[PDB]
């Protein structure tokens, strides 16, 4: 499996426009560009707001947050049956590959991954906050 | 063949639980070396609506 | 593309096997109880015919059955008016005398002390003043007995049983197909046609052959029991000859295009009536046979099963400019397919119609004695206002619906609400700037005009003696109404209403309608109508063009149309639902049309309502509302502590159960902030902690105590904050309305 | 009729009842024992 | 008189408000079950329901009798 | 008398506002006919003030400055000056009733949750269980002292689920 | 950022990555679960605290839990 | 008069002790929240779901509560 690399000169979706575009954050902090393969041309409903025509093969769309890049993928995949990716795109021309992070949709597990954030012990097993206080700044007794 | 018979009825000792000192089925019992091999299953359901559950060996008492 | 009637027979047997499972039309009810949160989803449920099934004939069967059952239970209650006031009312009574005896159609029984009610209304009769207005209308109509309105009840009854056996009919006997009730054309032609026209001509019937000769006759000085019955009236010709000679000619002069002989019964007096207050019953038939024959020539207007006629499908395509894209495409398969979008169309335009009747009613008042009668007036107009304003929320809300689940952008491309959608954030915060210019130019005139008053600076308020603000295109307006039959209305002898100018008209002491003034308060208080209005629209526009989607949740038409929120995340997701913006703008309906009754109520009372003096005309206030209501001071001190004496020491008297009301309401009001202000995590806790104490008595219910969801803490917060709200204004205006009108 | 006597026993209807005959009860009672204030 | 009056009512009420809640700060940031096993403050948390509920008791008991005296009246 | 207040049979606030009363009735019934209904209504309403005025004031009831009766909350003075029909025999009579009422919910519960459904049980009402249990807790005081006294009123607390504290 | 744990009774049954709208958690293999796999949270940086993975989760108690931390823009889910 | 009102001041004092001493004794979990303690005294909620845990904190309990002790004073 290999990282895939962004193509800026990819076709977009016939679409007419809208204010729920992108804004200052594009340009001064970071944007999101969501790539996909379509097999034939399908008129589908966009995240910030009216329906698009996805055009036959690659497509690619600009989102200011990932969680709308997220959300186009979930109605791609479970309307049309397809596989979507996207990036984080910084001001500086820097590109991020998100999802999926590697190549495997994460509902199935893949080997290679390790899992992080995980306590081998149950919610009832915490220990009290006076055990944490005085700390560093504000703990909660789970994050140990 | 260890741990409760299925079928039986057992009481939950889990603190955290919603079944907490509250009767249930038992399902089935894993044979692997798993931490919570007991199904227990309780004709109330909790507050998001599941009636089934998995806890330990020790978690479950006979009763 | 041929209009016929399709129809199933026996798809549902008539049964009670499922009178006993209750739950049973949605699945996730139907396997039963097991918390108590069932129960309330079991009522919340029950009318959405959408969730039941996916299938559109059965959600269609099912509205027809409904409909039928609500005009049934409509036919009980109109039948039961009837009947009150055939048996336990005093119209005969009140006949006699319209201008002493208050009506009255409700008696109480002699327990525990409630007989104090029973007040002395006039005519020998002991009961509870009504304001519905009926005795009026039944006057306008020539009822002159108790037997004509008993005969009427057990007409309604019939008609209500008739109702009910034809929604089970079309429920379980024949039940119309899908394509049957998707024949748009031929229901409009036979509603505007059939429906509304035939409607028209048969109570202009009605009116030339019965109203117009017994209510000449009553305004004439003939006594209620020498009047002839209807029936004689239209059996011979000389009765009707005597009282208008026109009749002596037959129908000839209609058919000879001769029309002008019937200028005796079909005018354009205009006005009001001097003898009865109310407006010329001629005028009002002629009325009906212009409507009758205007809406029998609009339903000729569709094709429905020949070449002539019109296609909407048609019209809505060839309706297209640059500036739109693809125009009106898809909108007649989204109004064809949608009963949500039908529903919110429906509900916006019969809101809008309610409070236009309100405006009208009290202004050219149609029936005989309705203006002199000052609690029927006020009250029929505040509630024409509010059925209006709740009707207009629901619009809102049946739009938002139809956003959320029956809007599909496979056939929404380029038209013009996908362009909408495409620029709902350019029309929300244009909206929002308007609101906000709105408030600030309507509120900051009152609290400027309460600092100047306060800081003892009159002369620089915003008043009439002060810098003044008058509506000088309300005034010009009403001054050409005035102008209007002597230029533009030459056939016209008076004008439409009397508000607009000239000589007033009183009837037994009393005012019916005089022409009515804008100064600075009216300018203030119309600009503060505007703002609370354009705020309501605001948030109801909101939910309805952010309700798919949003900048701060792309995916909210996956949760549905009413759910709670997305979480704490992002800040706070707290009421992101249409549901919930529906729940703000029922809030804002509420003070909106709160403000509208209370401008109306001290208009009227205090430049239009008043008795007559010896050279003088003295209203109940005494006309302080060009002076008093530019303050918030005023409003409160003038208009609402002093307009309130009447329903506090109501106590004693017949209008005490006001009284009780106006502390009843006081209560449930104030019970709305207990579930508005807080959070069912507590009571999900409190009532852990009851069942404890239940579990250890052994008294611990099967179905298991849950607190009330989000959505239903925010649902019966609005219900009781509107219930208290609004019954609170409804006893202070009925019991001053009452005492002093 | 089994079906209509289970729809009788439902809670709404059976709460219709009870409070109507109790109601009642307190009405009657009320009506032939007119202002009782104490025993 | 009047002023006074209600000046101090008002701040008790204040300040009892904020003593119930340190208390739930103190049970929340610095309560220990390990230190404070079997003593009176352990027990409080140990029939905590049974005081919540006869608060509950009282408090409709209260509410039920008062208003509807007041009502009847 | 207690607490300085005197008999209603003596008072001459309440016979002032007896006369109160009975001048705002008559005087609403003058401008009515004699053989009319809402004169007949009138009349009878009179009577029944003349009738409930004469019981009170017959009742014994310790009346105030204002007129109006009042009411003997302590079960020492209520049964030492006469007055265990105000707040005694009410409160006996209500918590009877209550126990009563309390007592056949209990019971219904008890019966119902032993069953395979017992939520079909409490969404739609056993009539002829329910009926037969109202029938039988007219013996309620008995039945929840016996309870009591062996043990099975109450449940024992390893049975009954709590917080993790 | 928030906090995002996963706790032992996880039993692998993949809901609550498929609940997540922010791409969050994944699954891991495991050896404590029939399933054999567990959920993780590799991505807490994305995490805007809606909770939709709790609300997915069948385990009582929960097996994963979001703890509100500091706030940003990728947390506050911000489009500027 | 004065006993009635006095009823109602002991109906104001017991239901904010209700609501004040249920938000400390419940501030460390309950059976909808179980791990309270590990989230702080003051928190939003625990989110839309378990059926919904608005106002869940105990800093939610002392809201509500000054409320009632505005009500009793
Ligand atoms: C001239 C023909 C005619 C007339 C008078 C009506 C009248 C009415 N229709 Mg209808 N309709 C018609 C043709 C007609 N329709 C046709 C051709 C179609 C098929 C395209 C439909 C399809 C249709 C639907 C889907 C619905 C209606 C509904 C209604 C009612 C609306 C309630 C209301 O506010 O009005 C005022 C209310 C009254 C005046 C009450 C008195 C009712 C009297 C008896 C008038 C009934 C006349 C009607 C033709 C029935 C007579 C036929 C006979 C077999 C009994 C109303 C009574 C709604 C409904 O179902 O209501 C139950 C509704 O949902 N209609
Ligand atoms: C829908 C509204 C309506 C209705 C129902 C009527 C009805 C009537 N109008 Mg009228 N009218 C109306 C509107 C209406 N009008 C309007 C809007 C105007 C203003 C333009 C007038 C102005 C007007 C005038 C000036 C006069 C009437 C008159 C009449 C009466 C006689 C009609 C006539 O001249 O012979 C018309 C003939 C027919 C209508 C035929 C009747 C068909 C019958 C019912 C057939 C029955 C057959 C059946 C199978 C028999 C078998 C039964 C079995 C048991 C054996 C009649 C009862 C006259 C009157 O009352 O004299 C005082 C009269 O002079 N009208
Ligand atoms: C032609 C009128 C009309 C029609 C046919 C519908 C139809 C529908 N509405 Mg709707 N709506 C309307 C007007 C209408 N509405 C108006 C005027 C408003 C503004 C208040 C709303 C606001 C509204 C909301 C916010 C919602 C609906 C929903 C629904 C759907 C589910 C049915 C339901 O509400 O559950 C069952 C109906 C009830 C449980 C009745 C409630 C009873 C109320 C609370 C009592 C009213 C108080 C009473 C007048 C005073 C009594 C005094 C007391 C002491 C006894 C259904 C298709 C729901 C939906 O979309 O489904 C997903 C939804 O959430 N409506
Ligand atoms: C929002 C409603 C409102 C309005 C319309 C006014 C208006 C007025 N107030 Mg008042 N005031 C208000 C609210 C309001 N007040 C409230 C709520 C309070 C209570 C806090 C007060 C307290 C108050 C006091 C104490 C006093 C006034 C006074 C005045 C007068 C002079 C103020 C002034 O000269 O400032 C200057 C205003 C400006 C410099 C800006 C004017 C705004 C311009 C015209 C808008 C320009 C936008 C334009 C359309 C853009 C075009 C776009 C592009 C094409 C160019 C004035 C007529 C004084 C007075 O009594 O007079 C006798 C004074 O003593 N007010
Ligand atoms: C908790 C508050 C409360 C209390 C203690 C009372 C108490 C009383 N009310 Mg009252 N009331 C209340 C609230 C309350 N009410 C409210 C909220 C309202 C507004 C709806 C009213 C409105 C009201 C009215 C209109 C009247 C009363 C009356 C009465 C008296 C009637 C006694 C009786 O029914 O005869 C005895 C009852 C029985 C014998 C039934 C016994 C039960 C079974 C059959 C026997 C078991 C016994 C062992 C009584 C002392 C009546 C009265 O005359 O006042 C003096 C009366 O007219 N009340
Ligand atoms: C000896 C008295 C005392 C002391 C030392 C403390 C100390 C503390 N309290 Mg506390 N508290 C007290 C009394 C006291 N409280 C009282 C009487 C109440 C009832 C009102 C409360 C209720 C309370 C709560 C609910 C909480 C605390 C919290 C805290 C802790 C930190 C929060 C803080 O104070 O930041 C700074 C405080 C503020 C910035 C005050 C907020 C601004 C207020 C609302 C001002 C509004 C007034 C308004 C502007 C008036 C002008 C009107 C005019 C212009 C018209 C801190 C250790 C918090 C905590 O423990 O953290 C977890 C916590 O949640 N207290
Ligand atoms: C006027 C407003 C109002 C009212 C009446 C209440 C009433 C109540 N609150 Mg509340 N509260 C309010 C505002 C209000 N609150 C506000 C604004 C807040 C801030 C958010 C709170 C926050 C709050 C909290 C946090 C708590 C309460 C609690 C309680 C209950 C206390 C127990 C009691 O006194 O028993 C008396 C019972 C009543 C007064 C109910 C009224 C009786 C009705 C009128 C009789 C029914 C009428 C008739 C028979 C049927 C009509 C219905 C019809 C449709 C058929 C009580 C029901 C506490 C509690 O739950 O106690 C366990 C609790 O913890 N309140
Ligand atoms: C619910 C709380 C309550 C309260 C606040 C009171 C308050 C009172 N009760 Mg009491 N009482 C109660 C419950 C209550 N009672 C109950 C549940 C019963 C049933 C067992 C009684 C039965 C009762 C009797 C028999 C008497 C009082 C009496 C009194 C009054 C003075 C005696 C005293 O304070 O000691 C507390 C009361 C007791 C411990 C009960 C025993 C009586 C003591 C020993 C006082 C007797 C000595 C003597 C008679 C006092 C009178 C001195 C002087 C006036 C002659 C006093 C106002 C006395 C009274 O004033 O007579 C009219 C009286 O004799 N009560
Ligand atoms: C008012 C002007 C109506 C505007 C109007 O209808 O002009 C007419 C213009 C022409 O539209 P079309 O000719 O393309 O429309 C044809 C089809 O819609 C079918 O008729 O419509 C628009 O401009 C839509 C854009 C909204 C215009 C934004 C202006 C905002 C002003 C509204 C504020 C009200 C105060
Ligand atoms: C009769 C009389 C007398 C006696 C008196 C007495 C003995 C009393 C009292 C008293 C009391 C007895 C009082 C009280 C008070 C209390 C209060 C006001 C409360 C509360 C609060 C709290 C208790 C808190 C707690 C907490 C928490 C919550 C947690 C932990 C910590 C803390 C502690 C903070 C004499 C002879 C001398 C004189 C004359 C009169
Ligand atoms: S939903 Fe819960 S049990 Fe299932 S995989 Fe996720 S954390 Fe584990
Ligand atoms: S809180 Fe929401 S975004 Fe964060 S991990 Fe859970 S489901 Fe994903
Ligand atoms: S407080 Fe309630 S409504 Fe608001 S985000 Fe939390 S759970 Fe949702």
């Amino acid at each position: 499996w290999t990282v895939p690399t962004l193509n800026p000169d990819t076709p977009s979706p016939i679409f007419g426009g809208s204010t729920g575009g992108l804004l200052r954050k594009a340009q001064t902090e970071e944007f999101y560009v969501i790539t996909w393969e379509a097999k034939k041309e399908q008129i589908f409903e966009m995240p910030t707001g009216g329906a698009a025509i996805m055009r036959q093969g690659p497509n690619l769309l600009k989102f200011g947050k990932k969680e709308q890049c997220l959300a186009l993928t979930t109605q791609l995949r479970n309307k049309f049956k397809l596989t979507p990716c996207f990036y984080r795109v910084f001001p500086d021309g820097k590109v991020q590959y998100l999802h999926p992070a590697d190549g495997v949709y994460p509902e199935k597990v893949n080997a290679g991954r390790v899992g992080a954030n995980q306590n081998m012990r149950r919610i009832g097993q915490n220990v009290n906050p006076i055990k944490v206080k005085f700390s560093g700044r504000m703990m909660s007794p789970a994050e140990i | 063949e260890v741990g409760p018979k299925r079928g039986s009825l057992v009481k939950i000792l889990r603190p955290e639980s919603y079944w907490f000192n509250q009767v249930g089925k038992v399902v089935s019992v894993d044979q692997s070396g798993v931490r919570y091999p007991v199904v227990v299953r309780f004709e109330n359901q909790n507050y998001a609506g599941v009636t089934t559950n998995n806890y330990a060996l020790d978690e479950v008492v006979a009763a | 593309k041929k209009v016929k009637i399709a129809v199933d027979r026996n798809p549902v047997e008539t049964s009670f096997e499922k009178w006993a499972k209750p739950g049973h039309f949605s699945r996730t009810l139907s396997k039963g109880p097991n918390t108590t949160t069932w129960i309330w989803n079991l009522h919340a449920d029950a009318h959405d015919f959408d969730s039941h099934t996916s299938d559109l004939e059965e959600i269609s069967r099912k509205v027809f059955s409904a409909h039928f059952g609500q005009l049934g239970i409509i036919f009980i209650w109109l039948s039961g008016m009837y009947f009150h006031g055939a048996r336990f009312s005093n119209y005969e009574a009140w006949l006699s005398d319209p201008t002493h005896i208050k009506p009255s159609a409700q008696v109480v029984w002699p327990i525990v002390g409630q007989e104090i009610l029973n007040g002395d209304v006039g005519g020998g009769f002991q009961g509870i003043q009504i304001t519905s207005g009926f005795f009026q209308l039944w006057r306008a109509s020539g009822i002159t007995s108790e037997l004509q309105l008993y005969t009427t009840a057990i007409g309604g009854l019939v008609m209500a049983a008739a109702m009910f056996f034809a929604g089970w009919f079309h429920y379980h006997k024949a039940a119309p197909k899908l394509e049957w009730f998707q024949n748009v054309e031929s229901m409009l032609n036979h509603h505007l046609g059939g429906l509304l026209g035939l409607g028209s001509l048969a109570w202009a019937g009605h009116q030339i052959h019965v109203s117009l000769p017994v209510n000449k006759l009553l305004d004439a000085g003939v006594d209620p029991k020498e009047i002839p019955l209807p029936h004689d009236l239209l059996l011979n010709r000389a009765i009707m000859a005597d009282l208008y000679p026109s009749f002596a000619k037959g129908i000839a002069p209609f058919f000879t295009l001769n029309w002008s002989e019937y200028s005796d019964f079909l005018t354009f007096k205009g006005g009001l009536n001097p003898v009865t207050g109310g407006l010329w019953l001629s005028d009002t038939a002629h009325h009906h046979v212009a409507i009758a024959v205007l809406f029998l020539v609009a339903g000729h207007m569709y094709r429905t099963n020949w070449g002539i006629g019109h296609s909407m499908k048609e019209i809505l395509e060839a309706h297209r400019g640059p500036f739109t894209g693809e125009g009106h495409v898809g909108l007649y398969e989204i109004l064809t397919t949608s009963w949500h979008a039908q529903l919110a169309i429906n509900l916006a335009l019969f809101g809008s119609l309610s409070i236009i009747v309100a405006h009208h009613m009290y202004a050219m008042p149609p029936y005989p004695y309705l203006a002199t009668d000052y609690g029927t007036q006020l009250s029929l107009f505040t509630h024409h206002t509010w059925i209006g304003g709740f009707c207009i929320v629901g619009a809102g809300a049946h739009a938002a619906i139809f956003m959320v689940r029956d809007y599909d952008p496979t056939n929404n491309y380029n038209n013009l609400l996908d362009r909408v959608i495409r620029h709902r954030d350019a029309i929300i915060s244009h909206l929002n700037w308007v609101c906000i210019f709105l408030g600030f130019h309507s509120f900051g005139l009152y609290i400027h005009n309460d600092t100047m008053s306060a800081l003892g600076r009159p002369q620089d308020m915003f008043s009439d003696t002060a810098i003044q603000l008058q509506p000088v295109f309300a005034q010009w307006i009403q001054n050409t109404h005035f102008l209007a039959p002597q230029l533009t209305a030459p056939n016209a002898l008076a004008a439409t209403s009397l508000t607009w100018g000239g000589d007033l008209v009183a009837v037994g002491g009393k005012v019916a309608m005089m022409p009515i003034s804008l100064g600075t308060s009216d300018f203030m208080v119309h600009h503060i109508h505007a703002f609370t209005i354009h705020v309501t629209v605001l948030i109801l526009l909101k939910g309805v063009l952010f309700a798919r989607s949003s900048r701060l949740i792309p995916d909210k038409a996956n949760l549905g149309f009413r759910f709670p929120c997305d979480g704490p995340g992002r800040g706070g997701t707290c009421q992101v639902s249409a549901w919930d913006h529906v729940f703000l703008g029922l809030f804002w309906m509420y003070n909106s049309l709160s403000i509208v009754i209370f401008h109306f109520s001290w208009k009227m009372q205090s430049d239009v309502w008043g008795t007559v003096t010896a050279s003088g005309v003295s209203h109940i206030t005494g006309g302080n509302f060009a002076q008093s209501a530019n303050t918030i001071n005023g409003w409160l001190r003038d208009f609402l502590w002093a307009q309130s004496s009447q329903v506090i020491q109501s106590y004693g008297s017949a209008l005490s159960a006001y009284g009780l009301i106006f502390l009843g309401a006081h209560f449930v009001w104030a019970f709305s902030l207990m579930f508005l202000f807080s959070g069912r995590g507590y009571w999900q806790e409190l009532i852990e902690s009851i069942v404890w104490a239940h579990n250890k008595l052994k008294v611990a219910p099967a179905i298991q105590p849950r607190a009330l969801s989000i959505t239903q803490g925010r649902a019966v917060g609005v219900a009781h904050y509107l219930l208290g709200g609004i019954a609170t204004t409804w006893s202070f205006f009925l019991a001053r309305i009452i005492s002093v009108g | 009729m089994k079906d209509f006597t289970t729809y009788l026993s439902t809670a709404p209807v059976i709460a219709t009842i009870w409070f109507t005959f109790t109601a009642g009860l307190l009405i009657e009672i009320n009506r032939y024992f007119p202002d009782p204030l104490v025993f | 008189q009047a002023a006074l009056y209600t000046h101090h009512q008002y701040i008790a009420g204040f300040i009892m408000c904020g003593a119930f809640a340190h208390g739930a700060i103190f049970f929340i940031r610095d309560y220990d079950p390990e230190q404070n096993k079997g003593n009176v403050l352990a027990r409080m948390l140990d029939h905590k329901e049974a005081l919540i509920s006869h608060l509950s008791w009282v408090s409709l008991f209260l509410g039920f009798h008062t208003l509807g005296l007041y009502v009847h009246n | 008398d207690i607490a300085g207040l005197t008999p209603c049979s003596e008072s001459k606030a309440y016979a002032k506002l007896e006369k109160k009363e009975l001048k705002t009735l008559e005087k609403r019934l003058k401008q009515y006919e004699a053989d009319s209904a809402p004169a007949v209504a009138l009349k009878a309403t009179m009577e029944r003030t003349k009738a409930r005025f004469a019981n009170y004031a017959k009742a014994g009831l310790l009346c105030g400055n204002d007129g109006l009766p009042h009411l003997i909350a302590d079960p020492g003075l209520a049964l030492k000056y006469g007055h265990a029909g105000e707040v005694f025999i009410p409160t006996f009579g209500f918590l009877y009733v209550a126990g009563y009422i309390g007592y056949v919910g209990r019971q219904y519960l008890i019966a119902v949750k032993g069953e395979a459904k017992p939520t079909d049980k409490e969404i739609i009402i056993d009539v002829p269980l329910a009926t037969k249990l109202a029938w039988q807790g007219a013996g309620w005081p008995l039945a929840a002292v016996q309870e009591l006294q062996r043990g099975t009123l109450l449940e024992k607390e390893e049975n009954i689920t709590v917080s993790p504290r | 950022a928030h906090i995002v744990k996963i706790y032992d009774t996880c039993i692998g049954c993949t809901q609550c990555v498929r609940a997540c709208p922010l791409d969050v958690l994944e699954m891991v293999p495991w050896d404590g679960c029939k399933a054999s796999q567990m959920a993780s949270a590799p991505r807490t940086e994305d995490c805007v605290g809606c909770k939709r993975c709790e609300t997915a989760c069948p385990t009582d108690f929960l097996s994963v839990r979001v703890y509100l931390g500091s706030e940003s823009t990728r947390s506050m889910g911000l489009s500027y | 008069g004065d006993f009635l009102v006095h009823h109602a001041i002991a109906l104001g004092l017991h239901t904010t002790t209700l609501i004040l001493v249920k938000g400390a004794l419940d501030a460390r979990g309950s059976k909808l929240m179980p791990d309270k303690k590990d989230f702080g005294y003051s928190f939003p909620c625990d989110g839309p779901g378990r059926g919904g845990t608005c106002d869940i904190s105990a800093y939610d309990a002392f809201y509500l509560a000054v409320f009632w002790m505005l009500n009793t004073i």
